[PDB]
């Protein structure tokens, strides 16, 4: 009985709306305020400034 | 895979020049726990007092429920940034059969 | 007091409505008897109807009776003969069928209990069987005098 | 900190299984229900070999009208005397008394038998509680997951249970070889071969 | 609708469809609305008199 | 009618075939008595065999009746000391179930009012719950005044 | 065997505790019975109190029996006027009130049985009606031509 | 608390083979037959070999028209004592007895012997069911999954299971030795050497 | 493959976010058996009384058969959602010899 | 003689005519009033309104 | 609960196979007539031994007119006592019997022969149809698919089988030592060394 684990290697994919035993492992399913780059990873959005 | 029984253990996040986020982690109709970070490590001088921090390194946090009955949600209101790269998981496996 | 029954000996001819305590689920379990004669329920040809617009409620015939301290009986009886509520698969649960079951497995239960009491019950002065001082009738000649005696035999 | 409760057992046996705490007991939304008809048939396979906390001795049973012997809804187990009564041998079956011997289910006389009670959860003693506790987890997670090296960790937690238990059970009773049968009442005096010598 | 026997106990309501039927198809109603309705959602319903 | 019992007076020795019309949950749910004598069920020496493949279903004794005009009475009984549904949680709740539990409990209560008309029934004519054409018997010789005169009495 | 009922001849004056062996839901559903006077259920000035702490369990008076030979009957009756569990929509459905529920009606249903052959039954040695050697009492004066006699009616 | 009923023993059946537990029995739509007659059938080889609680003592038996004995549908054995009757030798064959040294199967007189029936299951005692419960359910779980690690665990589970119903047997019908054969009425007082030297 | 023998033990459903549905399983010359499913788990507080019920998990049955002699089929009447999205049996596997 | 199990990945490739031992395992053998879409599976189609 | 019928040990034989159960056994479509062959092959097999309740003593065995000892379709074996023929010994072949020691076909007289025959189903008694069954199931199963661990569980299960039916035959059938052989009348008392000392 095997105690064994893995990894998610990526976070840039977003959001899906397939029932979760058709998906990716690395689909998301709720992204809100993000902005998912390759050179960064996810980060945070940008802040918007006043004119 | 759907049928094998695949029990979460522990969920782990690994970020970079993250000065605040947090965890929070709902079971099957059990109450929601939180579990906040915030970057300044006690006995570490590298941050001085006065100063933001932006850290490196893991986080380790047991979730302790079934891969099918549970939420888990990264959560952030701070103004200070937060940026993340990947997260790893463990849990028990079971296979009642052998396959073919 | 029984639950589900009641019996009226006109007060004088020509009376058409009697009134009733006990509830029910539909009116079509309601039986009116009258003078050991069973009366359909309905309008125009039928003898009586149910009326349910007042408090407490009332049933009343369609023509008075010919005589007074005429015998009436009305008495609820609920369907034995098939259940009230069934279920099907596929569709949403509802508390009203659930209710509905429990109180008519309730009422079947009363009405069997009253037709015991009114037909043999234990008098609580003695212990003995009691009969609340009626008329029996129907009785085969005791074959063996183990029987009660009846007055065909005696006279 | 007082003795385990019921709420405390269930969560013990669910953490162990490897969920999580539970909050409360009425009107949940999760295993408990199934973890409470564990900890309760398990209560009942242990309960039912006759322990010191729950055996009647001397205690007399009274017939019905019908020259029957009709027992309660949670008896497990009555013994009668052979040397009491010689021409009568009984043995349980259901709810009421057959006596294999003379073949018949009425008798003459009220009877002087041992009997053995199902408790509740209530009144069972500290130790029988987490052996109990200890047991009903193991066998509950086996039904539900079907581990070997878990079943394996679990067994060795169940002879130490086990073990703690049955030490237990023999310090509190004062169990002896000298007095024979309990029935009879102590003329013993176990008199010491150890310290009056001087 | 229409209804038959008001003000009582067991009352049954007559449905008028827009279009004649079918009679060999077996037909059924269902609480539609997901809230403030006397029928609650997904309650099925079968005739007892068509 | 009579729900779930039926009494018939063997017509002839050596018949063994007899039908019956209620319906039944368990083929272990028919209890057939004659005069006195109970009956196992099963199949082989068991004196008694069901079968069920021709409408109406109908029984059939293992060896004939030694005289004519011998009673032979099939009753069904349901489970009384026992539910025939105990919810465990953690199931799936299917309607045949709940439909089953609604069966048991009609079925016993239709058992129980026939228990009770087979007894001794009102006497709607006069009230007093009439014996019908029956020698009511085995009343102890009078201890009191108003008991009974039985024949070991009276002769 | 009766289902839930026991009924005792007491012995000696001065005795309070009786045991009792059935089964039951509630507390309040025990009823006592002394020489024919039905005895209210509380403590302190109300006569009598349930212990379910001994196996078996048994009922104590606060007053010990004035006279021996004193009649005590322990009878359970279960709420035949209202179910015991209500449901409501937006509740969790739980194996605990379904249960209650299947119990109610058994438990009603096995004490109309015990009542009804605690009643005048039918013998079976001959299929005949029997009073279990009681005396059957509060007879009007008869009149037809087929109702039994009186011993009043006689003298 | 009651004892364990035919439906609970049903839901621990198709918990120990892995299944979902079922709600009902009668008009199931699952395992339940599979259940049942797997319940039925380990109930039937247990009780066929004669145990305290389903044996009767010296019981008569009548014969018919034809000096022939017949059994009942449910007797599993039936024992003659060789010494009290030294000219006939029986053996059950179907449900008559056959006269094996005489080859005849009929008799001069009636017979007192002592017969082992097969019980209901509502009449068994709890140790009775708890042991057939837990064979029944290896049982099924070997002839229908036949996996390793659930047969190795129910192996485990039954071997407990023996143990306990054997102790729990002997110790409430207290066999003996020096009684020898147990037709005999109790001669023995059994006074033990343990108690009376002081 | 087709010589050696392939016994079939257990057939399991995986669906998602379904309501009622039935399966009849028809060995060789038997009985048709059925297998009803129709979401209300009891005892689980996640859908009360009086509002209908979608799922998610495995529904698992025994077929007890051999392969080339049985019918499966997947029923359903009601006219609330149903939806699938794979299924996986288990059974014996049988080689009088080795494979070359 | 080992129990062991393998599973069937898809339900959407349809109704074949082949004979059993040449199709794929994943084909089907009777469909009627399925739409089998890749985006959630097998579902119950859609019905039929009226104007 | 009756004894085990013939439909009920078809179905036991199908299911430890591992397929599902049959409705009845007169025109059916399936094994069960398979299963019915190995059944009585299996007790053909067992029966041809030899056992308690299916031998006859002291039987006597009649000539036709031909001079010839006929047998039976379904007569086993036959044994002669040594010591009441000395001149003439007798071995079976086929149906008919040859005096080996004077190569003859003929005999002079009827013999006293002990004979053991071949018993259908229903004469049965429960212990021999329990073994039976197991041992019909585990060869089918053998014959069939051609496992190994599942004929190591059939061979668990049939050893189990084995001594309990054993056991039963030599509880039933109370064999002795001290009484030699069988064909004299019993002159023993077996009388008790351990009771009577009192």
């Amino acid at each position: 009985m095997p105690l064994i684990s893995s990894s998610i290697p990526n976070l840039i994919n977003g959001v899906s709306q397939q029932p979760a035993a058709l998906r990716l492992a690395s689909q998301a399913e709720e992204v809100i305020n993000c902005m998912p780059s390759p050179v960064e990873g996810l980060k945070k959005r940008p802040p918007m400034q006043h004119i | 895979l759907a049928n094998p029984r695949l029990q979460l253990r522990t969920w782990s996040i690994v970020f970079d020049e993250t000065s605040n986020f947090s965890m929070k982690i709902t079971p099957g109709q059990r109450d929601e726990l939180t579990y906040p970070f915030n970057g300044y490590k006690i006995g570490s001088g590298q941050f001085p007092i006065g100063t933001p921090s932006l850290a490196t390194g893991r986080f380790r946090v047991p979730v302790m429920a079934q891969n099918i009955e549970t939420k888990i949600v990264l959560f952030s209101d701070s103004p200070l940034p937060c940026r993340v790269q990947s997260a790893e998981w463990e849990g028990w496996y079971q296979e009642r059969a052998r396959r073919l | 007091m029984a639950f589900a029954q009641r019996i009226i000996t006109s007060n004088s001819a020509g009376d058409q409505e009697f009134t009733f305590t006990f509830d029910y689920i539909k009116e079509e379990h309601i039986k009116v008897f009258v003078n050991f004669v069973e009366k359909a329920q309905g309008t125009g040809s039928n003898e009586f109807q149910v009326i349910t617009n007042t408090t407490p409620k009332k049933i009343s015939l369609n023509t008075g009776l010919s005589a007074d301290n005429t015998r009436v009986e009305i008495r609820r009886v609920s369907s034995l003969s098939t259940p009230l509520v069934d279920f099907a698969d596929g569709s949403t649960l509802t508390a009203a069928d659930l209710d509905t079951a429990e109180k008519q497995s309730l009422f079947i239960d009363q009405e069997l209990d009253d037709a015991l009491k009114q037909g043999i019950s234990i008098d609580t002065s003695t212990g003995v069987p009691t009969l609340n001082s009626q008329r029996l009738s129907n009785v085969s000649d005791p074959v063996n005098a183990q029987d009660a005696v009846t007055k065909a035999y005696l006279e | 900190a007082a003795r385990t409760s019921f709420l405390d057992a269930v969560n013990r046996v669910l953490q162990m299984l490897g969920e999580a705490p539970v909050n409360s007991l009425q009107g949940q939304f999760g295993l408990a229900k199934q973890a409470e008809v564990a900890l309760n048939d398990v209560s009942r396979t242990i309960q039912t070999e006759g322990w010191s906390f729950n055996t009647d001795l001397e205690k007399k049973l009274e017939r019905n009208s019908s020259n029957e012997i009709e027992l309660s809804s949670n008896v497990s187990r009555v013994v009668v005397d052979n040397l009491e009564y010689p021409d009568i041998d009984v043995v349980q079956r259901g709810d009421k008394l057959y006596d294999r011997k003379n073949n018949r289910y009425t008798f003459d006389e009220d009877l002087i038998v041992d009997m053995t009670t199902i408790l509740e959860w209530d009144l069972l003693p500290e130790h029988a509680r987490q052996y109990i506790t200890i047991k009903a987890g193991r066998q509950l997670q086996e039904a539900i997951i079907g581990s070997a090296e878990l079943t394996k960790l679990n067994l060795t937690q169940e002879v130490e249970a086990r073990s703690a238990f049955l030490e237990e059970e023999t310090t509190k009773s004062e169990h002896s070889m000298l007095r024979g049968h309990l029935n009879r009442t102590s003329p013993v005096n176990t008199y010491i071969p150890s310290r009056t010598l001087e | 609708t229409s209804l038959i026997n008001s003000g009582a106990l067991g009352v049954q309501t007559v449905i008028t469809l827009p279009y004649p039927m079918s009679g060999t198809g077996t037909m059924a109603v269902v609480g539609r609305f997901a809230s403030n309705n006397t029928i609650a959602h997904g309650q099925v319903i079968k005739a007892t008199a068509e």
